[PDB]
RNA sequence: AUGUAUUAAGGAGAGUAUAACUUAAUUUAUGUUUAUGAUAGAGGUUAUCAACAUAUGAACUCUUAGAGAAAUUACUUAAUAAACGAAGUGAAUUGAAAUAUCUUAUUAACUUCAGGAAAAGAAAUCAAACGAGAUUCUAUGAUUAGUGUGAACGAAAAUAGAGCAGCCUAUUAAAAUAAGUAAAAUGGCUUUAAAGCUGUUUGAAUAUUGUGGGGAACCUUCCUCAAAGGCUAAAUAUAAUACAUGAGUUACAGAGAAAAGUACCGUGAGGGAAAGCUUUGAAAUAGUAGUUUU
């Protein structure tokens, strides 16, 4: 039983970042400091 | 309330097939399942949902209110009093039950 | 103002058996007689 | 979509509709199976009520004559020997109804607020052994029995035979549990007019102060008497014993930290999501906007369905049509303040004069 | 009286007769599935 | 396949059913591979044998007599 | 035949041309003379990754107790995209 | 059983921590109050010793792509029971103490179509010389008017209650005010002979400056309404869920089902059980004991 709860954990971590990883580039494509265009240099520390 | 109810042959569940035959199986001759006469058979005559309530007339109904009202009068058990009657509770109970700080355990 | 009825006080804190010290006190060992609160 | 939302939600609604329904079949049959699992110990206590108005009515009768019952076979009913009672009921290990346990409980706070621990001196108010005084060994929070480590409560058991040597005597003498209602709470108050530490009974106990860890899914809370605001403090309880095991991982690793979030590439393998969640599921909520797009287009698909017999009206049906969404721009007239002046004296002059 | 109406019976004349595909493609026996669905049956067809 | 024999949902009440068979699967190694010998009953006190044995000895007799009233006879 | 008849029919209860599978898999194709070709390209495998020298054990020492997160404030505590977003940032800014 | 409220697609197969439900079969977070609640400890399996509110991961196969011997194949982000409603078709048992008209009966049933309700609906309506003012539901009116040889069948006006809403610029997009139509003959339906529905053959008129319909054969005056174009919530029907009430049941009762459409029976459609708890222990029946007779 307790082998199964980290086999659990396990999915519900990995199925937490793909949603939120899928949503931060939604929120990326409207972030002024983001540039997703250029993959070299997409990101810019705002001044 | 009168709700009670009860089925009748015509109510209860089942199919309506004859269960044995009218002759043949040497046995009393029966027809459907649902007859009083079975286990599970309906009550002829059981209770139903019907209205209880009767009638009396107005007049008759008043003097029969101020009749159980002079019955109280002529034997001294009908003490009439002043408006305002309520229970002279002491007033600090009043103002700390009102306050809140006496508990529910306390104030019943 | 004060009132006619007295209502139960603020809480204390009873103190634990190990931390009394007192010389006279004994453990009861029957409940016959001890008074029930 | 607005109509993918209530597929999911009448989903949603079917399946815990069907779990009911089973989940309620499945409390009757286990309900049903404990009391008469329970049964067992109710007859064997009424088969030794019975066998005491017999027995005392023989040692009356017979004088000298008197059997020695010690020395007599079981009975077959449940097995046990003279003057012997059984495991379960020695125990007290039958379960009881959740009304019990609040009834159990009803004087320490309640099945989940509980305010007596084990290691606290309590007096028992029940039973052949009354007024007597001992400490909690041991505190069964299913039954809400407790065992109190006493020679007097003491009582011969039959012990089975599946778990017993074939030299070992038959029946043995185990410390009896008694429900917590049975028992009340013994601790040292203060004299307030002397100052000097007594004994007393505390009758009824009550939570207070108590504050919830959500984080650690913990709580903490104090047990004071009612009437009397006396907060008692809780026994000494010592926490269990935590050791590391040889299969566990070590705290070093259980702590690094190795994740690094991306934004260009998957979290993992694009194929992985296939596995956490079915792609194909009734329940699904995150679509894909190539999906969304295609199930819009099943309306507007329909919308210019219906309205397809616009190509086919006749000049005076769409002269008709063209006008009605002229007027319907005009709107409606107002009434001026001037006209409803003279609105009010019609009205005035016919109700009043 | 009775007579031995199910001696040398199979299976596939059962599955073909009383199954659940020849009952949901016909009309009348859509009818006869609503029927013993409505009644709580759990045994639709064979 | 492993077939399971059918059986009524609560054992002895309810609806007939059949489990889910079980597979079984032989493959032919290219390396030997030899399972040890089971421990002999005096050698297997760590698995605490002895109150194992006297436990299924009783169930054992149990599923007997039970046998013997499905038979309609009773013990002399 | 009275009861085993009404039974759920099953592959080892009847074999004039009764098939029934497991749901394995479609693997392939079959051929126009009873033959099956394999499509690998359906088949299988398990991506199962070195495990020499990996530390962690399917269980956690019973010392360090379970503790949850708390994300004070935000409803969407550990699904937020901007603690997501923003966390990136600073870790991880070419990726 | 009734009432109130809410809701408007249902079932099965297999698997699983046997209070916990979907191969993740006891997911993960927020806010508030926590004994003056709500209605200064121990405890992560020796667990869930916390309720309420709001979010949230996962949720298999069949019914339900195509094929097929449903729960398989093969593919794929393929997916909606019953009752209730409208129309079409339309019996027989039964009564008339037989029986043809009639009644049973605009019934049961089947068929198609549709929705959470549907249908109907703002007068070519009723009234009677005064006037009322859409539809639907309930009662009275009414074992009435009336019809029919009979047996029986059976309105409307009006009144009261539940709901109330009007419009065409319809709160969702519709009329340039309706012609093979109204109506007539004939064959049927409904029915009192009118009005209404209808196959066949025929066939009008154009507003109170009195054109057209109706007011129970029919004609006329008057009154009244304005067909051959439309929209419209509520009160109503059914099912599920929850709750309230009871001179309702308390285990051969209540329901068919206190574990049920299950076991069981049938090729099939279909038929369809028994079984509560620890209490009490009646009669019949059986084996003996005491007194007594044989
Ligand atoms: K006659
Ligand atoms: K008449
Ligand atoms: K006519
Ligand atoms: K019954
Ligand atoms: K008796
Ligand atoms: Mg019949
Ligand atoms: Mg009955
Ligand atoms: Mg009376
Ligand atoms: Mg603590
Ligand atoms: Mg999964
Ligand atoms: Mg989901
Ligand atoms: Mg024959
Ligand atoms: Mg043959
Ligand atoms: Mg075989
Ligand atoms: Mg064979
Ligand atoms: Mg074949
Ligand atoms: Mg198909
Ligand atoms: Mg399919
Ligand atoms: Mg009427
Ligand atoms: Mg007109
Ligand atoms: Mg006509
Ligand atoms: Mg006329
Ligand atoms: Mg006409
Ligand atoms: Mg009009
Ligand atoms: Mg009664
Ligand atoms: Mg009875």
């Amino acid at each position: 039983r307790n082998v199964k709860q980290t086999m659990r954990g396990i999915k519900h971590v990995l199925t937490e970042r793909f949603y939120a990883w899928e949503d931060a580039v939604k929120l990326a494509e409207q972030d002024p400091e983001i540039d997703l265009s250029n993959p070299e240099n997409p990101y810019t520390p705002s001044t | 309330r009168g709700m009670a109810s009860t089925k009748t042959r015509y109510e209860v569940h089942g199919s309506h097939k004859k269960m044995s035959p009218q002759k043949g199986t040497g046995n009393a001759r029966r027809g459907t399942r649902q007859s009083p006469l079975m286990k599970g058979g309906g009550k002829t005559f059981g209770p139903k949902p019907r209205d209880f309530s009767t009638k009396l007339n107005k007049k008759v109904y008043d003097l029969a209110w101020r009749t159980a009202l002079s019955y109280r009068y002529k034997r001294g058990e009908l003490i009439v009093t002043e408006d305002g009657l309520d229970l002279p509770l002491p007033n600090d109970f009043l103002w700390l039950a009102g306050g809140g700080k006496l508990s529910r355990e306390l104030e019943d | 103002r004060q009132v006619n009825l007295v209502l139960p006080g603020q809480p204390t804190r009873a103190d634990a058996p190990e931390k009394i010290r007192d010389p006279n006190y004994e453990p009861a060992t029957s409940g016959a007689g001890l008074q029930e609160i | 979509m607005d109509k993918l939302l209530r597929r999911v939600r009448m989903a949603e609604g079917m399946v815990a509709r069907r779990a009911q329904r089973k989940n309620a079949l499945l409390k009757r049959i286990t309900e049903r199976k404990q009391n008469k699992k329970n049964g067992e110990a109710f007859t064997e206590a009424i088969q030794q009520r019975k066998a005491a108005v017999e027995a005392r009515n023989e040692d009356w009768m017979l004088g000298p004559l008197a059997p020695r019952r010690e020395l007599d076979e079981i009975t077959l009913s449940n097995g046990n020997f003279f003057g012997s009672l059984s495991p379960t009921r020695a125990l007290l290990e039958s379960e009881v109804s959740e009304e019990e346990r609040k009834a159990r409980v009803a004087w320490c706070g309640s099945p989940k607020f509980l305010c007596i621990a084990p290691g606290d001196r309590v007096v028992v108010i029940e039973g052949h052994h009354k007024d007597l005084i001992g400490t909690i060994e041991k505190l069964n929070t299913r039954n809400m029995t407790v065992e109190i480590q006493s020679e007097k409560l003491k009582t011969n058991t039959t012990v089975p035979q599946f778990m017993q040597n074939d030299a070992d005597k038959p029946v043995t003498q185990i410390y009896a549990r008694l429900p917590i209602s049975s028992v009340r709470l013994v601790h040292p108050l203060k004299d307030p007019q002397t100052g000097e530490y007594r004994d007393v009974i505390i009758r009824e106990l009550r939570p207070r102060n108590i504050v919830h860890d959500r984080p650690t899914r913990t709580r903490s809370m104090r047990r004071f008497v009612p009437g009397e605001n006396i907060i008692i403090p809780w026994p000494k309880q010592e926490p269990i014993k935590r050791e590391d095991q040889p299969a566990d991982t070590l705290r070093i690793d259980v702590d690094e930290k190795t994740f690094v979030p991306t934004l260009f590439r998957p979290p993992a393998p694009q194929q992985v999501l296939d596995e956490l969640r079915n792609k194909y599921s009734i329940f699904r909520t995150r679509h894909t906007p190539e999906y969304i797009a295609k199930k819009e287009q099943e309306e507007q698909e329909k919308e210019a369905k219906k309205s397809a017999a616009k190509a086919m009206l006749t000049p005076v049906q769409e002269y008709n049509r063209k006008q009605r969404e002229l007027r319907r721009a005009r709107g409606q007239p107002a009434l001026t303040e001037e006209m409803l002046a003279k609105i009010g004296e019609v009205v005035a002059r016919n109700k009043l004069g | 009286g009775p007579r031995p109406t199910m001696s040398g019976a199979t299976r596939l004349v059962q599955k073909r007769r009383h199954g659940f595909l020849s009952r949901v493609k016909t009309k009348n026996g859509q009818k006869t599935l609503k029927r013993r669905l409505a009644k709580g049956r759990l045994r639709l067809s064979a | 396949v492993n077939q399971r024999m059918h059986e009524q949902r609560h054992g002895d009440v309810g609806n007939w059913r059949r489990p889910k068979s079980q597979k079984m699967m032989i493959a032919e190694l290219a390396k030997p591979f030899v399972w040890p010998k089971p421990p002999a009953e005096d050698a297997r006190e760590a698995f605490d044998y002895a109150m194992w044995k006297k436990q299924k000895t009783a169930q054992e007799q149990d599923t007997k007599f039970q046998g013997i009233r499905a038979q309609g006879e009773v013990v002399p | 035949g009275l009861k085993y008849r009404k039974l759920r029919l099953t592959t080892k209860d009847v074999n004039k041309g009764f098939y029934k599978g497991n749901r394995t898999g479609s693997m392939g194709t079959h051929t126009s003379y009873g033959t099956y070709k394999i499509d690998y390209t359906k088949v299988r495998t398990y991506v199962c990754p070195d495990l020499t020298g990996f530390k962690l054990t399917p269980f956690v020492s019973k010392t360090i107790r379970p503790v949850h997160d708390q994300f004070p404030g935000d409803k969407l505590g550990p699904k937020n995209p901007a603690t997501y977003l923003a966390r990136w940032k600073s870790e991880n800014g070419l990726d």
